[PDB]
RNA sequence: CCUGAAAAUGGAUGGCGCUCAAGCGUGUUACCUAUACUCUACCGUCAGGGUUGAUAUGAUGCCCUGACGAGUAGGCAGGCG
RNA sequence: AUAUGUAAGAAGUCCUUGUUACUUAAUUGAACGUGGACAUUUGAAUGAAGAGCUUUUAGUGGGCCAUUUUUGGUAAGCAG
RNA sequence: AUACUGCCAGCUGGGACUGAGGACUGCGACGUAAGUCAAGGAUGCUGGCAUAAUGGUUAUAUGCCGCCCGUCUUGAAACACGGACCAAGGAGUCUAACGUCUAUGCGAGUGUUUGGGUGUAAAACCCAUACGCGUAAUGAAAGUGAACGUAGGUUGGGGCCUCGCAAGAGGUGCACAAUCGACCGAUCCUGAUGUCUUCGGAUGGAUUUGAGUAAGAGCAUAGCUGUUGGGACCCGAAAGAU
């Protein structure tokens, strides 16, 4: 017995019930996937700023 | 109890909550862990990665008592000293009368250094010790004496 | 059987252009992309490395990573009932700066400039854009513009 | 047979386990019988410990 | 407890609109206007009456 | 007919009237509904809803957590307020003279506080001393560190603690968990 | 705290002062209304005098009433009817006329009748069926205090102040218009005047833009 | 409008019947009536609020305001036995 | 044509570096910063019925019919 | 000086349905000064009848409407299946191990109940062993084992810490989310003093990795729901075996 093969009928309606919300955005995205050379250097630069800031507001 | 169950609330409704089309049949997908590689693969892989196959070496006649080595962290070390004398020991922190902490007598095999003991000297009797836990104990003025 | 390869149904999408084949003009390699830049994706069919998937043709994203020849682009893709964050490693030939983005930045500076001029005198500059408004009343003079009367034409064959 | 995120269990009940089920209903009964046996036994050896 | 509609119930009308007294008294619903004979140009009637 | 934009007859989704049958908790609720309505103090509003919270949503607060809270600058003399149990921490060797208001204190927690010379008051005593929540510092315990939550969101490439009974070699450390056996997650 | 005359005298005096300025403002609106309509008339006469044609300004306000039920509406006009607050048949709202809102109206054309309301029908709409959205609740206007308590920060103190902000589309139209609950009109008292509603007004139907004939339809619906 | 235009029980512009129609094209109105719209009452649900006031009124009590109500499979709740 | 991506700002914008082991010929930049200048217009419209988020679990996993687009078929109350 | 259009907070009539709601308040109107009013919901007057007269119930008639229920199904009144009728019986249970949630006790602990002691005798009550789970992870393992920072920095963050009399900031920020770090184990590297010269072991690291640490949260009992094994919601094979 043959059945129905495929239809996207009702699929858009289902996807809109509690649906298509955009992904929540953040300040400070994850530094994964960015260049390690930039990541390694960024770690040193952020460290110095925290030390530099701490000295200023001692 | 029976009177709070939904079986009472399904009385009068034909299918008892199991549906008219796909009913409550006996074992529609197999029994127990059947088909875990075949038709339950989508569940096994999602929730139980690592389930199939073998990983390491075998150990015949493994006696669990051999590996009995409960750990005592340094932040918990002063809980072995009894409460009545504990206050006396911290306030009278001094060599030549340091409390003796028999860690094995309490039921611990190894002593780990989770850190921040007070600088009160303590004698710590242990079977096994961690490098940092002995380091921190000396910096508090105390010592670790290995007990068999 | 059915066929769904990486570049299926890309016959005209990845076609180069009419009288625009061959080597790419070098200004595309002179454009600079920083993290946060809004870029469009138009795949160049001559350059086969760092090629976006056909889904990403015409998609606009934000740069998050800058490598030797490529930029990481974040693109929101609709998968089912929610958008998923996708990260594209695209060579520069397949992207260009969004022009609307650059136009809005000029408005940001123009809005700040207009606020500076108005703050000198307080004339309610009203930086906010407005929709096209219904027309105001006007008077149409007829001198030299006498109305010319029109009628429906009769039907005729013209064959 | 296998369904949503749960611990995988091993309940060994594929034999005729229901025949070999012992409920210790006589916990109270055995304790009383044991104390009686201790009581009578001590009497028979009346001075002994 | 009960909504009363102005344009009926003159009392609720006067509560909302104190000017309803003046508008009524001066009959500003029926107010005359002065007249002056500003005649449209002869071209305007020729265009309208044009066949 | 109405073209409805949202679901009709939708319940609020927050708790009111705590699920507990404890009369003394209900007594504290009726006191703090009154305060949250007649005082305009935001402190009374959060205490009222905190009293509705379930046990997992009221994680314990150790005296260590309170001692760190009292080390905030300007916070040494504030009244530490916790809606739930205050537990005793043996990992500290010094406790300040603070006042702590809480639903419950463990024996060690209460003994620790009174020995340092402070007070262990309930939330009805705090209300008499601070009807507007003056000079208070609300302490909440760690809610995402309990055992159940580390299994939430479990799936491929999530790192979320499988639901497992026996732990060790040959208990889900194989195909699907390492590249030497098939693939890794 | 004897409290018989002192407190009530001040409140009535404050109410009396608010009435005097509402009276003064309503007189000014009537003068402005009458001036604008005559000035349009005078301009048409003057253009005719100088051989020219006076083109009246495009209407700035439309009243749209949903004339179709809620079943079988495609998603895009259904979204537009929701953003225009027309979720029931015969529900009506005012719309400030702009290209952004005109394109909205052309999308929902098969489902609504709209046009250019005059001052008379707006006054009658607000007086008869006027409800404010207050704390997400539909409370009848029925009093000047109810508008002043919710739109007084924008200077709208009376019902006529609210009507004025609608008829002559003012700077605070959006706040004044959204304050009004969507108008809930009846079916027309004498009918729709056509055998079939669901054709365009131009085609002898009922939907779409009927420019000034919305006044007859709305007044018979109100 | 007529011819073209033939199927099997007796027979169906729904039927009667209708011929300057009660037919057909069109225009103009008047009129009829849905569980729809407007208004009002009452039930319920949900939401938002008020209320520590007198020698009467447990504060999940009392009260105010608004909106809403189709339902198989199914879920939950409050109840009945 | 219809459909479709993005943007229309407080995580935004205007200073000789403040940091770095990255980068530059180079205080050149890159990224992230400290201090400074910006609530009724917070940088189109309309609406928003409270946002956002989590856990857990039922049923379902035979579909069918308008209009429009459309494939196979003479066609079908046919198949897709 | 008019069959058209628009407006009137213009006027004068004729019908219908409704009367919700306080032991005391509001907004207003009307005379130049006892106050009245159609102004936050019906009163006044007058009849007839204290009874099946109104009304409830039920039977019939009348007007209009109304296919037989359950089931499977896209679709049932079906020329689909079960059902001649009635009574009684008749179908998601209990247990072992559990997931979420919730309630309760105690809390870095928790669980008395194998047992012992008692007892008004399977109750109840009591017990300063052990054991289970938790308090440490990670690695196949041998093994090693969680703060040089106020248990870190950044963003947000409820609440808290002044008021100034109608724009109105700053400080502290323990839940939690995002993020950059730090610590423990594994992997891959460096291999210092020293030394049964072949052992020993980093302070130095790495787009590596862990179900980790980073001032514990768990243990126990109960309940709904869900899971697995069980006869497993109830009934039902053709078979197979001794």
């Amino acid at each position: 017995a043959k059945s129905k093969n495929h239809t996207a009928h009702n699929q858009t309606r289902k996807a809109h019930r509690n649906g298509i919300k955009k992904p929540k955005t953040y300040k400070y995205p994850s530094l994964k996937g960015v260049d390690p050379k930039f990541r390694r250097n960024h770690k040193h630069a952020l460290h110095g700023t925290a030390k530099a800031l701490a000295a200023a507001k001692k | 109890p029976s009177r709070f169950t939904k079986t009472r609330k399904h009385r009068g409704h034909v299918s008892a909550g199991k549906g008219r089309i796909g009913k409550h049949r006996k074992h529609p997908g197999g029994r127990g862990m059947a088909g875990g590689q075949h038709h339950h693969r989508i569940n096994m892989d999602k929730y139980h990665p690592g389930y199939f196959g073998k990983v390491g070496m075998r150990y015949f006649h493994k006696q669990q008592a051999h590996f009995w080595k409960p750990v005592l962290n340094l932040d918990k070390l002063w809980t072995l000293i009894p409460e009545d004398k504990r206050d006396q020991y911290l306030k009278s922190a001094s060599k030549e009368t340091a409390p003796v902490i028999d860690t094995l007598a309490a039921g611990y095999g190894k002593i780990l250094g989770k850190g921040r003991i007070p600088n009160v000297p303590v004698i710590v009797k242990a079977r096994f010790v961690s490098k940092l836990a002995e380091e921190k104990i000396r910096a508090a003025g105390g010592v670790v004496e290995l007990i068999a | 059987g059915k066929s769904h390869g990486y570049r299926s149904r890309t016959r005209y999408m990845f076609q180069r252009d009419f009288r625009k084949h061959g080597a790419v003009h070098l200004s595309t390699y002179l454009k600079v992309y920083k993290v946060g830049d809004i870029v469009d994706i138009k795949a160049n069919g001559s350059i086969q490395k760092g090629m976006p998937h056909k889904f990403y043709q015409g998609k606009t994203g934000v740069v998050y990573n800058v490598t030797k020849s490529s930029v990481g682009v974040i693109i929101n893709k609709m998968v089912g009932n929610r958008y998923l964050e996708k990260r594209l490693n695209l060579r520069v030939e397949h992207i260009k700066h969004s022009k609307c983005r650059q136009e809005f930045l000029e408005r940001v500076k123009a809005n700040a400039a207009k606020r500076a001029e108005a703050k000198a005198q307080g004339v309610a500059v009203q930086l906010k854009r407005q929709p096209a408004q219904p027309r105001e009343s006007r008077i149409v003079s007829t001198e030299g513009n006498v109305p010319q009367t029109l009628a429906p034409v009769p039907y005729e064959t013209f064959i | 047979a296998i369904s949503k995120n749960l611990p995988i269990l091993k309940n060994h009940f594929r034999k005729h386990w229901q025949e070999r089920v012992k409920v210790h209903f006589d916990q109270a009964g055995k304790k009383v019988s044991r104390r009686n046996a201790r009581a009578t036994r001590a009497a028979k050896i009346a001075p002994r410990p | 407890v009960l909504k009363k509609n102005p344009l009926k119930n003159k009392q609720v009308l006067l509560r909302l609109n104190p000017y309803a007294k003046v508008f009524a008294a001066e009959k500003l619903g029926s107010k005359k206007a002065e007249k002056t004979g500003t005649k449209p140009a002869a071209v305007f009637t020729e265009t309208l009456k044009h066949d | 007919g109405i073209d409805h934009t949202s679901k009709q007859h939708k319940r609020s989704g927050h708790r009111t009237a705590p699920k507990s049958d404890n009369v003394y908790l209900k007594l504290l609720v009726k006191l703090y509904t009154f305060l949250a309505r007649r005082t305009d103090a935001p402190f009374n509003k959060v205490v009222l809803k905190a009293l509705f919270l379930s046990k997992i949503n009221r994680p314990p607060v150790s005296v260590s957590r309170i001692a760190r809270a009292l080390k905030q600058e300007g916070a040494a003399n504030k009244t530490v307020v916790v809606v739930g149990t205050v537990t005793d921490d043996a990992r500290i060797f010094e406790f300040p003279k603070t006042t702590v208001a809480a639903l419950r204190f463990t024996a060690g927690a209460r003994a620790k506080i009174v020995k340092a010379g402070g007070e262990c008051i309930t939330l009805d005593q705090l209300a008499v001393r601070a009807p507007k929540g003056q000079n208070t510092l609300i302490l909440r315990g760690p809610r995402n560190s309990r055992e159940a939550v580390r299994h939430f969101g479990m799936g491929p490439h999530k790192g979320k603690a499988p639901r497992i009974l026996s732990t060790g070699r040959k208990f889900e450390r194989a195909r699907g968990r390492r590249r030497s056996k098939g693939f890794k997650v | 705290a004897e409290q018989v005359a002192a407190e009530r005298a001040a409140r009535k005096a404050a109410n009396k002062e608010k009435r005097a300025i509402i009276l003064e403002r309503n007189a000014a609106y009537q003068k402005e209304y009458e001036t604008a309509e005559r000035n349009i008339i005078q301009a048409k006469r003057d253009a005719k005098a100088a051989g020219s044609y006076y083109v009246e300004a495009q209407h700035k306000l439309v009243f749209v009433v949903r004339i179709k039920g809620i079943n079988k509406i495609p998603p895009k006009p259904r979204k537009v009817l929701q953003l225009l607050r027309l979720t029931r048949i015969n529900s009506g709202t005012f719309v400030k006329v702009t290209k952004a809102t005109l394109e909205l109206l052309k999308l929902i054309e098969p489902y609504v009748a709209y046009g250019y309301p005059s001052y008379s029908t707006i006054r009658q709409l607000v007086y008869k069926r006027g409800f404010g959205k207050i704390n997400k609740q539909r409370v009848p206007l029925s009093d000047n205090a109810i508008i002043e308590a919710n739109l007084g920060k924008y200077g709208i103190l009376s019902i006529d102040d609210l009507i004025h902000e609608i008829i002559t589309v003012g700077p605070h139209f959006k706040q004044a218009n959204n304050f009004l609950w969507p108008f809930k009109l009846s079916n027309p008292s004498g009918g729709w005047g056509v055998p079939r509603k669901f054709k365009h007004f131009i085609q002898g139907g009922s939907f779409g833009n009927r420019e000034e004939f919305i006044n007859k339809l709305v007044k018979s619906m109100n």
